[PDB]
């Protein structure tokens, strides 16, 4: 089959912003080409098709343009709907090949994130289970890794992280991490800790309580 | 105008069989091909297969021979997506797709069918309140839905009350059960100053629970 | 008594015979003032009028060329007669009318060409093996009615152009049969195979040697061919002295004129060989299928007998277009060509069992009028054909020539002939409405007011000028 | 009757490119009138016949006239696992021309078509194409209705059912008031005939460059059929339009059909659906019956009346003998919902193989006294065989039976002088509706300017 390559996947710019997507296929394709918009929780509607060619109902400001193995998708002064994913796609054979994606993001100034640890309830400790929970508000870029620490040693293993979407106010991400124990298990243990690195801290933002101690 | 109107979201146990619809609105289904897309967050789109409506030959990526069948029937204008013994990775969204001009293209899109494999059966969510720890200017709580099934749960703070300054996370399936969660920020005097509860209503289980948040 | 030729008050002998054929002129000086110069014949003599001096022509009719009809046409230089008289001198006064007689006879035993032109479609490729045999059974059959006969074969399939010829893979166009499991010749348009020889076994190992093509279109550019099976003369081979036969199978429809503009041919058939010495038929691409119209002209012209032997399929197709196209006749084909055998023969016998007259460079003043004398001496007025004849048969006609008036032309000649018959009756007619004595008139006479007339067979003419 | 025959006016093409074979009056969006000229081998690149468009503006002397330029390379698209192709040598770009507002539709019944998969194909064959232009604004967009990427065993095994790949569309052609191209395809079908329908403002806005196979969702083919009366009947070869239901929000068509039912020919009128209204059959086999067709209203009362051309009709003579001369048939159309009846006048030509019938133009009304005339060619006729043009002119109870006024061929033999014809319309702006006439034959064509009645 025909591997599509697109890049970047994703990048972050601003309204009024000329950006350009690019897709590299495996072969030549002879501008057998078409692109694909995916606005954030809804279906896909067509672009470009034969490589340069508007579909119908779409703005001039898109356009397409690249020949046989290399395309481009340019953006001349970026609108407010026009942050979403969005694909290549070749038809020169069969079976068709998408591209991995590209996902236009709203670019602001970095923001370090308001950590904040939560013990297990009441109500589930005495059920059997017992779910520190982690959350990580508002800050930029996305790019952020979290950690586990029991007695101050790591632990992976019953972790479950969920993310959001670029907020629509403030255009900053969201992070929820759920270490998962067993009753009995969380209690063979004192200190719970989860870190946080970012690149608004060389020394990562830590925040941690200890059992039974309030 | 061209509209393709698809089925409703399917839930469906694996080893069973599925049968998604294509309805076309505004034309006749046998003008172009039909082709049918399944999309996965990580895995991305995959091209399944096309179809000629006007005489029901097919063309299929070796990847999806067997469990995938398409056929069309002109009669009620709509296309046909079968799906055969379904496993846990076919869990994905399937679109169907037709080209505007050029014969090949891939231009108007369906709205697209949500499909679930599962065996879990219908559970109802514990709600769990998440009060801080025994200090600064801002506060804040949180809510923890856990094992439930199937989706989706509606979380309110109040009722509806308290709106802003507040982010709820998608579900996740935790071994084949579901786990979201809800946090929420004010200012000190507040709270415990102001009654705060976490409102859950998972209508598939018919449940609407309500947790008042208690400090420690 | 007193008659037309008197009562009209004739000025001259010229007028005086323009009254009716039984007047006469009487040229005599000693002839009464009170009594008329013109009167009947009995008359005059009666009024004592010179014989000498009477001027009264007799329409009449003497044979000039009256060779028997021959017995056998076998042997022979062309000397065979199958009509009599072959000439005949023919005399008319002003608005009379004489009678003579024709005689035809389908001679026995006459030379025969037969060119055998074939559909070699794909559609035929199960007929070639069943005619194989057939020179030598089709020698054997007609030996009975004929000891010369010459045979000949051709063949036609349609034009080797887009779209009735298949052009891709490249393959095709040696093999149009390519994306099936044989092997075919590539398209031809018309080809010439055999000229008219009396030496039979050249057709089984000609036909044995021939092979079917393919084309895409169910109709078939037969016509393109039955056109130059006929203008061809010298390379078919067609006998000045002998009856042709021209046998057209087929198991589809035909292309007619106009439908190769669906090739970007518009130019239409010029009528005119196109024949090389390569055998083939160079205009198929360039020149558009002929009409019926100019098919005829052609087949008449050649003395050709076109017979359309084709399937029941389409039978009823080629019964339509034979009667568009006189002289043609239909025969049924079976599916195999089996039958054709049988099929000539009785289109052979079906074609001479027919005497048809027609009349060739007849003058606009004379009118004809004919009687038929078909199966036992039984007269049929107003008719000029026979039917239902055999060889070896004779009719004969009786015909009746009217003039009117006087033409200014004095001597004419037109033909009888009948349809397709090699001989003829030559009628040389001659106008008599002159008198001998105007031959030594006197002009500006002593006679005649002092030479102010002219004097010619005893009276006194205006001169010219006045 | 008042058509100028002293002092014409000639425009004339390359050697052999048959520059004549189809015409018609164009005006641009300032109403002047100019005449697009089709000449269907000229040379194109690659000095091989492809055909060429040619608009001639107006002036009294003619000339040489610029060309109409059109893309003549042949073209290749390998897409979705295939490889279409299209080729463009002896298309015959220009055997048919016809405007409409601003817009020249120019056709190539013989463009050929094949689609490769990797060992099988479509087979090369003729689907006809078209050519659109605004010569204004130079705008251009193609239609070819019977492309199709069925390959040639699909075909085998349904039977041939629905084979448009031999349709040659583009054969006929004209284009409704509303702006609906139709295109006549008489190979559509395996040689039954097929009409293809198309909004002109739809096609230049669906069409783009190298895409070859592309959908016009507004587009109405007619319909297959199994009755071996349809079965090589060419139906297509000329095409026309008109009013004939009494509905007049709906447009009617008229289609020939000059071999059908076993070469009896015919010609049949049809609903914008392809519903058949009524058929007239041919009188006479081979006569090609339905070779062309034209619309006007000659008795003047409002409804349009047919005429067909049988250019090959045999009349009948002395001594059982028939003689090839061509044969026109006159259809006026009765008052409210009713069946045309038998031809009202029989117009039939003299000349021995002159094909008299073989084009016929609506004039208008040419000398202006109420009713509209035509012309009627017959393009061997006439006493030297050089072509012919007869005028009759219309009245009160249909058509005069004798002419008014006969053209003959100023060109020499051979010429084919008159085997295209256009009339109505006022070239020269003096009041009076004018008449052009090609002469492919001599790769000319010659004007005939109507004047006032002498
Ligand atoms: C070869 O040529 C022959 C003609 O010589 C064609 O045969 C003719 O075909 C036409 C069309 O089918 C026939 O026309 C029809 O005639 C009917 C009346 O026929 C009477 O008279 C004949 C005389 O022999 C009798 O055999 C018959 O039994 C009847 O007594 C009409 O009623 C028909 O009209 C109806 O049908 C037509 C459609 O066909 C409608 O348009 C009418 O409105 C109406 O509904 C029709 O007019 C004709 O009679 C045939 N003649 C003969 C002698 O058979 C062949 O078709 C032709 N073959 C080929 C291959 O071209
Ligand atoms: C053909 O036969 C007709 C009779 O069927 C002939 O007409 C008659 O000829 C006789 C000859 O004596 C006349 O007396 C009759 O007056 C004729 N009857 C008519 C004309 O009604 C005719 O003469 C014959 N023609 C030829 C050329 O022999
Ligand atoms: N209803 C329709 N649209 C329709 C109607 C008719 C046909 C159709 C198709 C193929 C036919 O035959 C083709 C060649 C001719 C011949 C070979 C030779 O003569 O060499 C032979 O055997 N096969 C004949 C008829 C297809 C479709
Ligand atoms: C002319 O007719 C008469 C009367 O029937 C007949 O006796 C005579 O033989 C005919 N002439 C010829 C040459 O046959
Ligand atoms: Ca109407
Ligand atoms: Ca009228
Ligand atoms: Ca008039
Ligand atoms: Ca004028
Ligand atoms: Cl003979
Ligand atoms: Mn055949
Ligand atoms: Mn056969
Ligand atoms: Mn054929």
């Amino acid at each position: 089959d025909i591997l599509m390559t697109q890049s970047p996947s994703s990048m972050s710019v601003s309204l009024g912003d000329t950006v350009s997507i690019t897709c590299h296929a495996s072969q030549g394709i002879s501008s057998n080409i078409g692109w694909l918009q995916q606005k954030p929780g809804k279906s896909f509607m067509g672009l470009i098709y034969y490589g340069t060619n508007l579909v119908d109902g779409v703005p001039s400001r898109f356009s397409g343009s690249g020949s046989g193995a290399d395309y481009s998708l340019t953006i001349s002064s970026l609108d407010s709907e026009d942050f979403a994913d969005y694909y290549c796609v070749q038809y020169a054979q069969l079976p068709y090949t998408f591209g991995g994606g590209t996902k236009l993001e709203i670019k602001r100034a970095d923001a370090a994130p308001t950590v904040s640890i939560f013990p297990p309830s009441s109500e589930q400790l005495t059920s059997g289970g017992a779910s520190v929970v982690c959350f990580l508000n508002n800050f930029y870029p996305k790019d952020i890794n979290v950690k586990w620490k029991i007695d101050g040693s790591e632990r992976q293993n019953g972790v479950l992280n969920s993310w959001t979407d670029q907020d629509s106010k403030d255009s900053t991400y969201s992070m929820s991490s759920t270490l998962t124990l067993t009753k009995d298990e969380y209690e063979r243990h004192n200190s719970y800790t989860c870190e946080a690195t970012h690149k608004t801290s060389t020394s990562p933002i830590v925040k941690s309580f200890n059992r039974n101690e309030c | 105008e061209v509209q393709l109107q698809q089925s409703g979201a399917e839930l469906v146990k694996p080893g069973a069989s599925v049968k998604l619809s294509c309805t076309a609105s505004g034309f006749n289904i046998k003008d172009t091909y039909v082709h049918w897309v399944k999309q996965r967050p990580e895995q991305g789109l995959e091209w399944i297969g096309r179809i000629d409506p006007a005489n029901g030959y097919t063309k299929y990526d070796p990847k999806f021979q067997g469990k995938a069948t398409i056929t069309a029937d002109t009669s009620s204008n709509t296309a046909y997506l079968q799906l055969s013994s379904l496993t846990s990775e076919d869990t994905a969204v399937y679109y169907c797709v037709r080209p505007l001009y050029d014969y090949y293209a891939m231009d108007y899109w369906g709205q697209g069918t949500s499909v679930t494999v599962s065996s879990a059966k219908t559970t109802a969510p514990s709600v769990y309140p998440l009060a801080p720890v025994c200090t600064g200017s801002s506060v804040t709580l949180g809510c923890l839905v856990k094992g439930y099934f199937p989706e989706p749960v509606t979380l309110t703070w109040n009722s509806g009350s308290l709106s802003s300054g507040v982010h709820t996370f998608p579900a996740v399936l935790q071994s084949d059960l579901y786990t979201l969660s809800s946090s929420v920020t004010v200012t000190s005097s507040t709270w415990p100053s102001q009654s705060i509860t976490c409102n859950v209503a998972h209508p598939a289980s018919s449940t609407k629970v309500d947790k008042k948040i208690e400090p420690r | 008594g007193p008659n037309i030729c008197t009562t009209r008050g004739v000025s001259s002998c010229q007028q005086c015979l323009a009254v009716s054929p039984m007047c006469a002129w009487c040229s005599d000086e000693a002839l009464p003032l009170g009594s008329p110069r013109c009167d009947l014949k009995e008359n005059l003599l009666k009024d004592n009028c010179a014989p000498e001096s009477i001027e009264f022509p007799v329409s009449e009719a003497r044979v000039l060329e009256d060779r028997p009809l021959s017995d056998k046409g076998s042997g022979d230089s062309s000397q065979v007669t199958q009509v009599s008289p072959q000439r005949i001198a023919l005399r008319l006064r002003p608005d009379d009318s004489k009678n003579f007689s024709i005689q035809v006879r389908q001679v026995e035993d006459y030379p025969v060409d037969i060119y055998y032109l074939m559909d070699l479609s794909y559609s035929m490729k199960d007929d070639l093996w069943s005619i194989q045999n057939l020179g030598t059974k089709l020698a054997t059959q007609m030996r009975k009615l004929t000891s010369n006969l010459r045979i000949g074969f051709g063949a036609f399939v349609d034009k080797p152009v887009s779209p009735y010829m298949y052009i891709s893979p490249p393959e095709a166009l040696e093999n149009p049969c390519y994306d099936m499991k044989t092997t075919c010749l590539p398209m031809f348009g018309y080809k010439h195979v055999l000229t008219l020889t009396d030496q039979v076994t050249r057709f089984n190992e000609e036909v044995k040697k021939q092979s079917v093509s393919r084309n895409r279109d169910a109709p078939e550019g037969g016509f393109d061919a039955i056109m130059q099976a006929t203008v061809c003369d010298e390379k078919i081979g067609w006998r000045n002295d002998a009856s042709h036969l021209l046998v057209f199978t087929t198991d589809a429809k035909t292309h007619i004129a106009l439908d190769g503009r669906l090739a970007g041919i518009v130019q239409p058939n010029d009528g005119q060989c196109h024949v090389g010495s390569d055998n083939h038929y160079s205009a198929s691409t360039t020149m558009d299928y002929p009409s019926l119209g100019l098919m005829t002209e052609k087949l008449s012209q050649k003395n050709i007998n076109l017979i359309f032997a084709v399937t029941e399929n389409v039978v009823n197709l080629y019964q339509n277009y034979s009667e568009l196209i006189p002289g043609t006749t239909v025969g049924v084909l079976s599916m195999d060509s089996s039958n054709v055998l049988q099929l000539i023969v009785d289109a052979y016998g079906k074609i001479r069992s027919k005497v048809e007259l027609e009349v060739r460079d007849l003058p606009e003043e004379l009118s004809l009028s004919f009687n038929a004398t078909c199966l036992n001496n039984e007269v049929i007025p107003g008719l000029k054909s026979c039917m239902g004849l055999k060889i070896g048969d004779t009719v004969s006609f009786s015909i009746e020539a009217k003039v009117r008036g006087c033409p200014q032309e004095k001597e004419k000649s037109f033909t009888i002939k009948p349809v397709g018959f090699k001989d003829s009756l030559i009628v040389q007619v001659t106008f008599d409405c002159d008198c001998a004595c105007q031959a030594q008139a006197e002009p500006n006479s002593h006679r005649c007011n002092n030479g102010n007339g002219t004097f010619e067979c005893g009276v006194c003419r205006c001169g010219p000028g006045w | 009757l008042n058509l100028d025959p002293v002092q014409l006016t000639f425009y004339a093409g390359p050697n052999g490119s048959q520059f004549g074979f189809s015409l018609d009056f164009h005006k641009d969006s300032h109403g002047r009138v100019a005449i697009v000229v089709g000449a269907p081998r000229t040379l194109g690149p690659s000095q091989e016949e492809t055909g060429g468009v040619f608009l001639c503006p107006w002036r009294a002397e003619g000339g040489q006239c610029p060309s109409l330029l059109f893309d003549l390379r042949d073209e290749t698209r390998n897409v979705g696992s295939q490889t279409l192709q299209t080729f463009k040598a002896r298309q015959g770009l220009g055997a048919s021309v016809v405007s409409w507002s601003d817009v020249i539709v120019a056709c190539a019944p013989w463009q050929h078509w094949n689609v490769l998969e990797k060992t099988e194909e479509a087979e090369k064959t003729p689907v006809g194409s078209c050519f659109l232009a605004q010569p204004e604004s130079g705008r251009r967009a193609e239609y070819s209705p019977c492309r199709g990427n069925t390959l040639s065993r699909i075909y085998v095994e349904n039977d041939f059912s629905w084979d448009k790949r031999y349709c040659e569309a583009g054969f006929s052609s004209v284009v409704t008031q509303a702006g609906e191209l139709v295109l006549g395809a008489p190979g559509g079908y395996y040689f039954l005939g097929l009409l293809a329908q198309a909004p002109v403002a739809d096609i230049f806005s669906s069409y783009r460059p190298g895409i070859l196979l592309w959908h016009v969702s507004s587009q109405s083919l007619s319909f297959d059929s199994s009755n071996p009366e349809y079965f090589d009947g060419y139906w297509g070869y000329s095409v026309a339009v008109g009013e004939f239901d009494g509905d007049l929000n709906t447009t009617e068509y008229v289609v020939g059909a000059p071999t059908w039912s076993w070469t009896l020919g015919a010609v049949e009128i049809l609903d914008s659906y392809y519903q058949r209204l009524h058929r007239l059959r041919g009188e006479q086999m081979a006569s090609y019956f339905g070779h062309s067709v034209a619309v006007t209203d000659v008795n003047g009362d409002g409804r349009h009346d047919l005429l067909v051309g049988a250019p090959l009709y045999m009349e009948s003579r002395a001594d059982r003998k028939l003689a090839e001369v061509g044969r026109v048939y006159l259809f006026l159309q009765p008052r409210g919902p009713h069946a045309l009846g038998a031809p009202s006048l029989l117009l039939t030509g003299t000349q021995l193989y002159g094909r008299f019938g073989s084009a016929i133009a609506p004039l208008g009304d040419l000398d202006r006294d109420g009713y509209n005339d035509i012309a009627v060619a017959a393009p061997y006729g006439g006493p030297s065989g050089r072509g012919q043009v007869l005028v009759f002119l219309g009245q009160s109870e249909g058509l005069r039976s004798r002419p008014s006024q006969v053209l003959d061929s100023p060109f020499p033999t051979g010429s084919a002088f008159g085997f295209s014809l256009r009339g109505a319309v006022d070239i020269d702006d003096n009041g009076y509706p004018d008449l052009i006439v090609g002469a492919y034959g001599a790769n000319q064509v010659a004007v005939y300017r109507a004047q006032p009645v002498v």
